[PDB]
RNA sequence: CUCGUAGCGGUUCUGACGUGCAAAUCGAUCGUCGAAUUUGGGUAUAGGGGCGAAAGACUAAUCGAACCAUCUAGUAGCUGGUUCCUGCCGAAGUUUCCCUCAGGAUAGCAGAAGCUCGUAUCAGUUUUAUGAGGUAAAGCGAAUGAUUAGAGGUUCCGGGGUCACCUUGACCUAUUCUCAAACUUUAAAUAUGUAAGAAGUCCUUGUUACUUAAUUGAACGUGGACAUUUGAAUGAAGAGCUUUUAGUGGGCCAUUUUUGGUAAGCAGAACUGGCGAUGCGGGAUGAACCGAACGUAGAGUUAAGGUGCCGGAAUACACGCU
RNA sequence: CUAAUUAAAACAUAGCAUUGCGAUGGUCAGAAAGUGAUGUUGACGCAAUGUGAUUUCUGCCCAGUGCUCUGAAUGUCAAAGUGAAGAAAUUCAACCAAGCGCGGGUAAACGGCGGGAGUAACUAUGACUCUCUUAAGGUAGCCAAAUGCCUCGUCAUCUAA
RNA sequence: ACAUUGUCAGGUGGGGAGUUUGGCUGGGGCGGCACAUCUGUUAAACGAUAACGCAGAUGUCCUAAGGGGGGCUCAUGGAGAACAGAAAUCUCCAGUAGAACAAAAGGGUAAAAGCCCCCUUGAUUUUGAUUUUCAGUGUGAAUACAAACCAUGAAAGUGUGGCCUAUCGAUCCUUUAGUCCCUCGGAAUUUGAGGCUAGAGGUGCCAGAAAAGUUACCACAGGGAUAACUGGCUUGUGGCAGUCAAGCGUUCAUAGCGACAUUGCUUUUUGAUUCUUCGAUGUCGGCUCUUCCUAUCAUACCGAAGCAGAAUUCGGUAAGCG
RNA sequence: GGUUGCGGCCAUAUCUACCAGAAAGCACCGUUUCCCGUCCGAUCAACUGUAGUUAAGCUGGUAAGAGCCUGACCGAGUAGUGUAGUGGGUGACCAUACGCGAAACUCAGGUGCUGCAAUCU
């Protein structure tokens, strides 16, 4: 028999009980979709910083 | 049946903005985006590539990725109760700086400057932004002032 | 459909590993050939009695196939397969678009 | 054999016009939106009297025949028919539709109707200001076929002008008024001085 | 063959009876009554079988597949029922998929168990700055499409009317009346994105295989300067995170915006609040309206609604109208 | 004859007709059998059907479907068997019975049995004619019939209606 | 030495056996597809949003209609040229697109994305990321890169199919391509087979069973989630009233009427709906018998008449009585 | 300030009509062997700044010009609209309260500004 197809009546309210989240940004994200020439060329930046900063301290 | 392609609902969207259709001027190809600027998201309706989905207009991101003629935006959408992060690949026509974050580094700038000259001498110079107040006393002048009104009007139909 | 029957494509030779002429042609599919794990099953299972233990497939809805193109490189003799999109005919010979001239019949 | 108007009274719906979406809408019964004198000059008829709407409804084409007859005989008998203009302002653009049970219910196109509003004229009437009781008598006569509330107000604009009468005395007595067939045309400060000098020589003096 | 007893049936009363005398009888009226008659006993045919002058009839009150026992406590998305108290928290009738539509899975809502930390971590809110939108309105002497009336302009664009003439089709020009869910130059209100900093800002110089004509940039860095008015408001009820699982997946009503329908206590959507799941005071009465949400009491004040009497509270006071 | 709601117009019947079968057979049983029913039978018989006394008649159609036919024997064709190639499993090829295909017969087999136009010295009516498709185009008869919707058809009769 | 009998093989075989005979749905069936989809609108200016809502469209087509480059500008009009006129060609001027871009509709596009020419295969290879449908699964489609190899152009650049928004498909099985790679488990060689990676063959009910009817002889589980009859809401339709008065009524709107319009009432018609009842509210009509309503046919008393009488017609109080 | 080359914002720049432009530049203009391109050296290509010219282009100005742009306590706090009431009205709708707030219209003003490089009485 017919019936009910769609609403959206009391969704919001479900959505509220607990209280739409925010994604809980940090520091240093992923580098999802990051160029890879950029990824290439920061991963060997990186590595002469790490020892550039072992030199200077030891 | 129904309709829900890629496109639909974007009759007026993605429309050429009267007496402003044709190529895009230069400047448009000429700014420079970093990875952390924040930019707006408004499609050109006559560059058909990178081209970002009809939720994403008005809305406003984050630079993560450079690319040949296009950025990475994050942008942040309400999927249900919670915020997913969305990755978007918009050819730069699609995309503007955001001019809240210009005037909230002069801001910035100013904060630094009326710190600098509170450090020359008067420390302590309130430097946070304040609501409008209300209004302090007034002494009103009645010089070549006298009030004068008459009343509300009576009816006519004027027709 | 009219596609060339040669084509200048990219080879996964590992001699070639560039663009090379290739033959063009289709791909029809192949005997199906007994002794096949699943022919050699089906028959076992269709052996003595019980009937028809397999759906037959009876509602077709699709009037095309798509149409594989077999694709032979000229140097190396290695093929490649390469996939068309629906069409109710497809030709691999001449009859190019000849295009500013009165029409026929 | 036809609906009373009852059913389509009130505007309950978006306005649905003939277009290429409708294309089998029945012709309006009224067809004829100028009467009486309607050539005239604007000088030739100083009063105008309007037959206005109070309510928010809609008027059948029907109902628009029945009172613009109504009023023009009137107005023709008591005071001849080249002594007044009449003017129906309201053209019956909105398709009513009639479903003749639920499945697949939407209607064939029934009739037309005007949809209008509280203050919108529907007859207006220029006469000799000698001939305002006619006139307003016509009018009232030609409320009975409309339903609904209309009221009729003495126009203070000369004419089917939209500026008033001593404006129009102020601006026809100096050189800014020239004649049309039926309507007038005014004088601009605005424009090439040889189009403004190739009409309107009267004034500049 | 016939009328008609016995017999054998079973027409009609649609009689009686209809918790009967009776799980099919009683009475009257009827059909037939010497044979395809009626009947006893013996015998044969047994269940997907028999037997049938055929009604799916009959086969032990059982027949469109008897009866008995077992498999078997067959299966049921369907219906009924499901047993002590008190406390604390507390829903859903919506998303996606399904031979899915009386059912499931899945997400959400809900409880429990907590774990990591301890002041602002954040917020169904405002402000300020900055976006985005094409609905209401508006417009049509702006485009597209409709649409009313005239005027002006001479033509083998097949008007007859001289072979340049009152009575010309249009077309253009300037006006005029009126409109549009699938029209629009313009365009709100409400709703909506971002930001309002210590992961911040400046100064100097380290990395690299990316980038540049070029340490030019890019990204990440070292070292240094800036101390809570550290970068609007208000609040924060602690904040953040994890696992697990119940029920639900028929909804309905009101205000506003809406679609179809003449309409409906009709059918279907949008936002919020409610009923469901909820008593209390008021609307006489009532799921939803107004008011207000509830431990047990006491006192006081109220809301909504009232104050002739039923009925607690002024047959109050006042200006009129009927 | 539907025991216990239907006694009939239903079923049966005589009559009529069709079909199969001459016995190492027809039709039908049985798990099998050195087994059975018809059958202690033999075509004036057994078996399967349809129609349903008498009278009078039973029209046309073999396209469809069924049934049937010493009917055509390189169309299709399985298993075995044959040939080739292969190391062999195997693959390929030729042959390939019945059946189907082809052709014929058969309606007291199942069944089926049309539209329009132009036409008579009337106006419509249409002996006749024409194409449109058919396998044939509903014949003799009978009928608003227990079969006719429209329909309570039209006329007559029966009645005051 | 054929029959017979045994085994296997092909045919025949509703005689019999088993099973199936989608869903949505203003009840169901028929119809349609609102079942996988695309455009505009409905849709209430973020997004999302329903109905068997409205107007349409898809299961294709294309070796160019894909890619790159270059030159040019289109529709339409006007003014001119032998045949030649409204339409054939040629020339000039105007022309913001009023054209074209495969196919719906919307968006987009003018030294172009249109038209014409030149060169081509980037409609290729590898495997990730992202967007939209969304559960943030799949599939389809799309975006941006990276590693190659190419095309094109002088080049910057562009090109991972079609200017963008539709144009499509799991597991199992079969087949092909790829390495010449793994395995056949006592050790080998050679066939065969199995495997790994990538496509195809197809599920349109489009997240994908292998599927004809009938039941009036019927059965069960249920369902007032849902029809047939009362009631209830509504009142299109039916019925009954009113206003206005063109006109009829020998002159004369209104004695009686009354067009074109328009406002109502009723619930004795029929639709509309599906709220109540499917662990049953006895379903048509007649007979009998009571009461009630008034929108009065008769009877009582009146008013009006195109009421002379007679007979009528309109109207009032009135349901007492027939 | 003119002009050129390359621009940015893309009409305050466009459009219609008329009138001026010294100097430099730009331009029209002159020739066809060569590279190249056409049916046509018209366009494209090459060569000479020579034979000539400001006629056009181009620039600037004028116009109670059209358009466009800006502003206005001009319309107008109008239409619309968020919130509220056991407000009004049979209804259609409307008023009030606390807020936000258009468009057409009507007036007035304006009619390109500017970056890099080079050149010029
Ligand atoms: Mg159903
Ligand atoms: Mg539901
Ligand atoms: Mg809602
Ligand atoms: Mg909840
Ligand atoms: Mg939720
Ligand atoms: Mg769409
Ligand atoms: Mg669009
Ligand atoms: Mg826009
Ligand atoms: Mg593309
Ligand atoms: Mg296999
Ligand atoms: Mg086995
Ligand atoms: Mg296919
Ligand atoms: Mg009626
Ligand atoms: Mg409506
Ligand atoms: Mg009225
Ligand atoms: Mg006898
Ligand atoms: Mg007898
Ligand atoms: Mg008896
Ligand atoms: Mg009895
Ligand atoms: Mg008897
Ligand atoms: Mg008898
Ligand atoms: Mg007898
Ligand atoms: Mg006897
Ligand atoms: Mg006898
Ligand atoms: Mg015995
Ligand atoms: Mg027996
Ligand atoms: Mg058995
Ligand atoms: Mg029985
Ligand atoms: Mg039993
Ligand atoms: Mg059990
Ligand atoms: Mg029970
Ligand atoms: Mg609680
Ligand atoms: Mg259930
Ligand atoms: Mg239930
Ligand atoms: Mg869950
Ligand atoms: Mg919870
Ligand atoms: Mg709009
Ligand atoms: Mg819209
Ligand atoms: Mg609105
Ligand atoms: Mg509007
Ligand atoms: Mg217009
Ligand atoms: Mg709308
Ligand atoms: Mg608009
Ligand atoms: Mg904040
Ligand atoms: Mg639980
Ligand atoms: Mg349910
Ligand atoms: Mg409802
Ligand atoms: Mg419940
Ligand atoms: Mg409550
Ligand atoms: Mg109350
Ligand atoms: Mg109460
Ligand atoms: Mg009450
Ligand atoms: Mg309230
Ligand atoms: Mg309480
Ligand atoms: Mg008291
Ligand atoms: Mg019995
Ligand atoms: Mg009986
Ligand atoms: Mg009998
Ligand atoms: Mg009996
Ligand atoms: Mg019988
Ligand atoms: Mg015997
Ligand atoms: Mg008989
Ligand atoms: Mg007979
Ligand atoms: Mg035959
Ligand atoms: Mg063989
Ligand atoms: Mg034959
Ligand atoms: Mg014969
Ligand atoms: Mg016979
Ligand atoms: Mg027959
Ligand atoms: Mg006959
Ligand atoms: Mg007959
Ligand atoms: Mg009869
Ligand atoms: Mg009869
Ligand atoms: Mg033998
Ligand atoms: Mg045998
Ligand atoms: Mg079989
Ligand atoms: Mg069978
Ligand atoms: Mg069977
Ligand atoms: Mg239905
Ligand atoms: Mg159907
Ligand atoms: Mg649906
Ligand atoms: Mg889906
Ligand atoms: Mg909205
Ligand atoms: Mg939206
Ligand atoms: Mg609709
Ligand atoms: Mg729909
Ligand atoms: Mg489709
Ligand atoms: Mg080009
Ligand atoms: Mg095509
Ligand atoms: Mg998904
Ligand atoms: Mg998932
Ligand atoms: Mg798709
Ligand atoms: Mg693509
Ligand atoms: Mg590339
Ligand atoms: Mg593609
Ligand atoms: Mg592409
Ligand atoms: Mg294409
Ligand atoms: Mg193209
Ligand atoms: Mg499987
Ligand atoms: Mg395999
Ligand atoms: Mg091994
Ligand atoms: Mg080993
Ligand atoms: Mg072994
Ligand atoms: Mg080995
Ligand atoms: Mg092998
Ligand atoms: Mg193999
Ligand atoms: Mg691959
Ligand atoms: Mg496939
Ligand atoms: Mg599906
Ligand atoms: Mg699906
Ligand atoms: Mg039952
Ligand atoms: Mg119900
Ligand atoms: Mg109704
Ligand atoms: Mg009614
Ligand atoms: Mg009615
Ligand atoms: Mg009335
Ligand atoms: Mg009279
Ligand atoms: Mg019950
Ligand atoms: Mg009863
Ligand atoms: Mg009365
Ligand atoms: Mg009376
Ligand atoms: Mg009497
Ligand atoms: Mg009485
Ligand atoms: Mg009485
Ligand atoms: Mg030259
Ligand atoms: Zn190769």
């Amino acid at each position: 028999a017919k019936s009910k197809n769609h609403t959206a009546h009391n969704q919001t309210r479900k959505a509220h009980r607990n209280g739409i989240k925010k994604p809980k940004t940090y520091k240093y994200p992923s580098l999802k979709g990051v160029d890879p020439k950029f990824r290439r060329n920061h991963k060997h930046a990186l590595h002469g910083t790490a020892k550039a900063l072992a030199a200077a301290k030891k | 049946g129904k309709s829900h392609g890629y496109r639909s609902r974007t009759r007026y969207m993605f429309q050429r903005d009267f007496r402003k259709h044709g190529a895009v001027h230069l400047s448009t190809y000429l700014k420079v985006y970093k990875v952390g600027d924040i930019v707006d998201i408004k499609a050109n309706g006559s560059i058909q590539k990178g081209m970002p989905h009809k939720f994403y207009q008005g809305k406003t991101g984050v630079v993560y990725n450079v690319t040949k003629s296009s950025v990475g935006v994050i942008i942040n959408k309400m999927v249900g109760n919670r915020y997913l992060e969305k990755r978007l690949n918009l050819r730069v026509e699609h995309i503007k700086h955001s001019k809240c974050r210009q005037e909230f580094l002069e801001r910035v700038k100013a904060n630094a400057a009326k710190r600098a000259e509170a450090k020359a001498q008067g420390v302590a110079v309130q430097l946070k932004r304040q609501p409008a107040q209300p209004r302090e006393s007034r002494i009103v002048s009645t010089e070549g002032n006298v009030p004068q009104t008459l009343a509300p009007v009576p009816y006519e139909t004027f027709i | 459909v009219n596609v060339p029957k040669t084509r200048k494509t990219y080879c996964k030779g590992k001699t070639c590993r560039k663009h090379t002429q290739h033959k063009v042609t289709q791909y029809k599919a192949g005997k199906a050939s007994l002794f096949a794990q699943g022919k050699r099953r089906y028959d076992r299972k269709q052996s003595g009695f019980g009937g028809q233990t397999k759906p037959v497939f009876h509602k077709k809805a699709k009037t095309t196939k798509k149409v594989v193109l077999r694709l032979e490189c000229v140097k190396c003799k290695t093929r490649a397969q390469l996939t068309l999109k629906r069409c109710k005919h497809f030709e691999l010979g001449g009859e190019k678009k000849q295009k500013g001239q009165a029409l026929q019949f | 054999a036809r609906r009373p108007a009852r059913c389509y009274r009130y505007q309950k719906n978006k306005p649905y016009p003939k277009s290429r979406y409708n294309r089998a809408v029945p012709d309006s019964k009224i067809r004829i939106y100028d009467l009486g004198k309607k050539k005239a000059t604007v000088d030739e008829f100083p009063l105008c009297v309007h037959l206005v709407s109070n309510e928010l409804e809609q008027l059948s084409s029907e109902a628009l025949e029945a009172a613009r007859i109504c009023a023009n005989k009137y107005m023709t008998t008591v005071s001849g028919r080249d002594a007044f203009h009449l003017r129906v302002r309201v053209h019956p653009f909105h398709v009513l539709r009639i479903n003749k049970g639920m499945r697949g219910a939407w209607g064939k196109p029934h009739g037309l109707a005007a949809r209008v509003d509280i203050g919108q004229i529907i007859f207006s009437v220029r006469t000799k200001d000698s001939n305002k009781d006619v006139v307003v008598e016509g009018l009232r006569r030609a409320r009975y076929k409309f339903p609904g509330q209309q009221k009729i107000i003495l126009s203070k604009k000369w004419g089917f002008t939209n500026l008033d009468r001593p404006e129009y005395l102020k601006k026809r007595e100096a050189g800014e008024v020239k004649d049309d067939g039926a309507f007038v045309k005014f004088l601009s400060k605005k424009g090439s001085l040889e189009n403004n000098i190739r009409e309107f020589p009267e004034y500049f003096a």
